């Protein structure tokens, strides 16, 4: 592994210079354990001042044992690009994913390029400076690691790729996608025997989906044996945006049963226009949409919504209401569970769903104050790949349609 | 004296050294130059160089009204050498600091003069002494070692002198080193004797990488006048306050009146700036005369009255619990105090942002709570334990409502009045037996003339006419005028997803007056529900105050 592959960054662009977060004495001990050994195994070196460059670095659990969690936003996002994804992963009944980042740790680093993976551990209070690093072997979560390391996986995943040609196997950052329509059983059986044949080759790899369940969620509209002007309205207001992305819907008889003006209490009967109405929208909503298509030059955007009791709904799209994907996610409570918890696992979720359905991850709206999810979102972070998200300020006066 | 390394250093690419011209001198400032440079030459600071030197930087002599000291102008080179790694911006605070027995200041003298510069690029520090009146040709000189206002001097000083501290560091667990500009600030437990020998230790070692220190007893004792503070050995303050007394004020004015304000709240509980920021809201020349608010003289005088009295804060003890207590001061202002032991304040502080254009009292103590959280990360690495104003129904009951998701830390109550409360809550269901009032407003978007009615289930209907408004204005007064002529328990309806995004944020305080009388008509209230309805779609009721409104 002598011959180092050289890697550039794109025409006219400099390293990263990213504000390094200021972290509880807890992560900054166990960042510096981790550190240090990673350091005496020749993986990471100390830097000096002539390194202007930096990336953050978080402590995060993953077990009891403290991981280290590098945000290579900034660099993946000046990286060059390098020298493809099935659209058959999301059929398979079960896809398990897999963590092969230790094997990037086998590969050096372009030497010239190592200074822009430097990172800072900070100190409390200001009190010295950080513990700075840049990394001399292939880090994780930089998205020329894969791309660096894809010919060794090709090689190592050719015989079993042979022996099982109706297995799909989709590489993303540092996880690999394994999906099959065997039996649970079989299935597990065949993720264990590609963990052997990668263990005994030295790749060590130290969470299971199901695609085939997955759908759009269609639009819910209320039963009710009475209702009440207020009902109506809101099934007539709701109908009315449901309208801009079903043609067929119908007000007209349903919005009749309210002519006057009438107390918002006041029972109103179904008459039979208004119900045969309310019944063909309720049809007219159990078809998918018409003309909605996946662009892949154009970025997703995800929205969530606190709809209480541990429910969040969320939509994926790339324009205004053409949703390639609704959700919904909920938590049992257990008196363990808080708001922060329940969106970050949505966020996770989320972002799994679409890196095994379009290959790549959303642009998150979150709806949360900015300094409280950057104050907490590394207590629930589990994966190994951040994805970029903003921070909405408006309350959705949509949480009741989508929900 | 070449025993610590070089950091190596490079222009920016594409981009060749400095040839900025020599300006000429008087012949005085020419001959203090030459026995400067001369003492440096001797010392190995600067060496002499040949004709070949392309670079050339302007020299300069001053002295401040005795020593001459000389000045060297690098602003071009420095915008020609490349980045560095950002020497430290934020300074400690002087609450996150442990108690030390015995405390020392050192500081190291020609601290730049004292560390070597890399080889390759000497040669774009060449500078000229200029000759009488250029009779012959001046003398050229080039730096061997860090040159004072050169780009990479602090942080490659800072460098070298970690690395030179690290094996006495290593030999000397017990004792706290810290570095700071060209000053080190060391601290230990140890007995007064064997500390001052463990820093003549220390002296002798910087000795001999060649840093000097205060040779004698150190010149600095406590009190220390360190970056607006005072260093006490058993507390800490800022230095006195002094705000300025004036018939008109400037933009500028305000702005050091604000930022002496924000200096002084860090430590005197019960600062207010925000009548003051909202006359710098208008953020114009720094010499436009800004006239004071009646809000602002208030606030100015309060905070007067407030500094007028001593106050001081103690040190950190890793051993004691964190604590943390909030108190509303007022129209959307509050503060805090954070501190171990009951009467002895690790610090204070303040907040009084509203980030948006209407809020309540429990959106911003969640907010204050987020603040407190974060500098309690900055300054001592942990969140503390909080004593907030508000109950546990009351929080529960607003997180739980909230759309927005929020982080509530553990918390006990302290009732001290004022306390956190929902001053009222909107009806979750229509109210049977209610009166229910359709409400609409509408204005011409060119005569800005409006009007704002209702149409009731009882027959009742009213237009109010309005001048110079806005449609979304027109609804928020179309409910407003509902609220006016219902009694305690009514039923809204609107078709603005405007008025009902505010209105169903509920809150309790606000920018536009208008939104200050419906929070007030609504705390008057028992019950309220609001609902929303499409508009122009017929619905019944809406259409009669829509074609009401609109005649
Ligand atoms: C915000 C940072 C800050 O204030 N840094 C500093 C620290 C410091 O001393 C310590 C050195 C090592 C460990 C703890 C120290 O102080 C603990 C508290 N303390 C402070 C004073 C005292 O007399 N006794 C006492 O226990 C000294 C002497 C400083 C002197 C100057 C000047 N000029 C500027 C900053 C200083």
């Amino acid at each position: 592994p002598i011959e180092t592959v050289p890697v550039k960054l794109k025409p006219g662009m400099d390293g990263p210079k990213v504000k390094q977060w200021p972290l509880t004495e807890e992560k900054i001990k166990a960042l510096v354990e981790i550190c240090t050994e990673m350091e005496k195994e020749g993986k990471i070196s100390k830097i000096g001042p002539e390194n202007p460059y930096n990336t953050p670095v978080f402590a995060i659990k993953k077990s009891t044992k403290w991981r280290k969690l590098v945000d290579f936003r900034e660099l993946n996002k000046r990286t060059q690009d390098f020298w493809p994804h099935p659209a058959g992963l999301k059929k398979k009944k079960s896809v398990t994913v897999l963590d092969v980042g230790d094997a990037y740790f086998s590969v050096p680093l372009d030497e010239d390029f190592r200074k822009y993976t430097a990172f800072t551990i900070p100190s409390i209070n200001n009190e010295t400076p950080g513990i700075r690093y840049q990394y001399n072997v292939l880090p994780q979560g930089w998205k020329g690691s894969p791309a660096i390391f894809q010919s060794s996986m090709t090689k190592i995943l050719e015989p079993f790729k042979k022996q099982n040609p109706d297995i799909v196997i989709y590489q993303y950052m540092d996880d690999l996608y394994v999906g099959s329509d065997l039996e649970i059983g079989q299935h597990r059986t065949k993720i264990e025997e590609l963990r052997q044949h990668l263990l005994r080759w030295g790749l060590t790899t130290p969470y299971e989906l199901h695609p085939d369940k997955w759908t759009v969620q269609p639009i819910v509209l209320p039963e009710k044996d009475s209702w009440t002007v207020n009902d109506i309205q809101k099934l007539v207001g709701k109908l009315n945006w449901a309208s801009q992305i079903y043609p067929g819907i119908k007000v007209r008889q349903l919005s009749k049963l309210l002519r006057g003006t009438k107390a918002l209490t006041e029972v109103i009967p179904l008459t039979e226009e208004a119900e045969l109405e309310l019944a063909e929208n309720r049809e007219i909503l159990k078809e998918p949409v018409h003309g909605v298509y996946y662009d892949p030059s154009k970025d997703l955007i995800a929205e969530i919504q606190k709809q209480g009791q541990g429910q969040w709904t969320y939509q994926i799209y790339q324009e205004p209401f053409k949703n390639l994907k609704t959700g919904k996610y909920a938590r049992m409570r257990g008196a363990h569970t808080n708001d922060v918890k329940q969106l970050t696992e949505a966020v996770q979720k989320i972002t799994t769903e679409s890196i095994v359905i379009w290959g790549k991850t959303p642009k998150f709206k979150l709806p949360i104050q900015k300094e409280t999810w950057e104050t907490w979102w590394t207590e629930y972070w589990q994966a190994t790949w951040i994805p970029e998200w903003e921070f909405v300020n408006t309350p959705p006066l949509v949480k009741l349609w989508y929900q | 004296i070449s025993p610590i390394e070089t950091v190596p250093v490079k222009l920016k690419p594409g981009m060749d050294g400095p040839k900025v011209k020599q300006w000429p001198l008087t012949e005085e400032k020419i001959k203090a130059l030459v026995e400067i440079c001369t003492e440096m030459e001797k010392e190995g600071k600067i060496s002499k160089i040949g004709p070949e030197n392309p670079y050339n930087t302007p020299v300069f002599a001053i002295k401040k009204k005795t020593k001459w000291r000389k000045l060297v102008d690098f602003r071009e080179l420095n915008k020609r050498t490349q980045d560095f790694w950002e020497v430290q911006l934020g300074i400690p605070h002087p609450a996150g600091l442990k108690k030390k027995k015995s405390v020392t200041v050192l500081d190291v003298g020609d601290a730049y003069f004292s560390v070597p510069l890399d080889e390759d690029f000497r040669k774009y520090t060449a500078f000229t002494i200029p000759s009488i009146n250029n009779e012959t040709p001046g003398i050229r000189y080039q730096y061997n070692v860090l040159p004072q206002g050169w780009k990479g001097s602090p942080a490659i000083f800072q460098s070298s002198m970690t690395k030179i501290l690290e094996p006495f560091a290593a030999q000397n667990p017990d004792i706290v080193i810290y570095q700071y500009m060209d000053d080190l600030y060391v601290g230990s437990d140890l007995e007064i004797g064997q500390h001052r020998t463990k820093i003549e230790e220390l002296r002798q070692h910087l000795l001999r990488w060649g840093l000097t220190t205060p040779d004698k007893k150190h010149q600095k004792e406590p009190p220390f006048l360190w970056m607006g503070y005072e260093l006490h050995p058993d507390k800490w303050t800022v230095q006195p306050i002094v705000l300025p007394e004036k018939d008109s004020w400037t933009v500028n004015d305000i702005q050091k009146l604000v930022g002496k304000l924000n200096w002084a709240s860090q430590i005197y509980p019960g600062i207010k700036v925000r009548q003051l920021s909202k006359l710098l809201r208008g953020t114009k020349a720094l010499t436009e005369v800004i006239p004071l608010t009646e809000e602002a003289e208030l606030e100015l005088a309060e905070n007067r009255e407030i500094l007028k009295e001593p106050v001081h804060g103690v040190y950190y003890d890793p051993s004691k619990d964190l604590i943390a207590e909030i108190q509303k001061q007022g129209q959307g202002q509050w503060t805090y105090q954070i501190y171990q032991e009951p009467f002895k304040n690790l610090k204070t502080g303040k907040y009084a942002r509203m980030r948006g254009a209407h809020t309540n009292d429990v959106k911003q103590l969640t907010e204050a709570v987020q603040k407190i959280t974060t500098e309690s990360i900055v300054i001592w690495g942990k969140t503390p334990k909080f004593k907030l104003p508000i109950q546990k129904e009351t929080w529960e009951t607003w997180w739980t409502e909230y759309w927005q998701a929020t982080w509530i830390p553990e918390w006990e109550f302290v009732n001290t009045p004022p306390l956190v409360k929902l001053w009222y809550q909107l009806e979750k269901e229509p109210i049977v037996g209610a009166e229910t009032f359709y409400v609409d407003g509408a204005a011409n978007r060119e005569t800005k003339l409006g009007k704002a009615g209702y149409v009731t289930n009882k027959g009742r209907q009213k237009v109010v006419p309005l001048t110079n408004t806005t449609n979304q204005k027109t609804e928020l007064q179309a409910i407003y005028l509902a609220l006016q002529d219902s009694g305690l328990e009514v039923n809204i309806v609107t078709d603005s997803q405007y008025a009902l995004g505010i209105i169903q944020a509920q809150p309790d305080k606000s920018e536009s007056e208008l939104v200050n009388q419906i929070i007030e008509q609504l705390i008057k209230k028992e019950k309220v529900y609001l609902a929303w309805v499409p508009a122009h779609k017929g619905i019944g009721g809406n259409e009669q105050v829509d074609k009401l409104v609109s005649a």
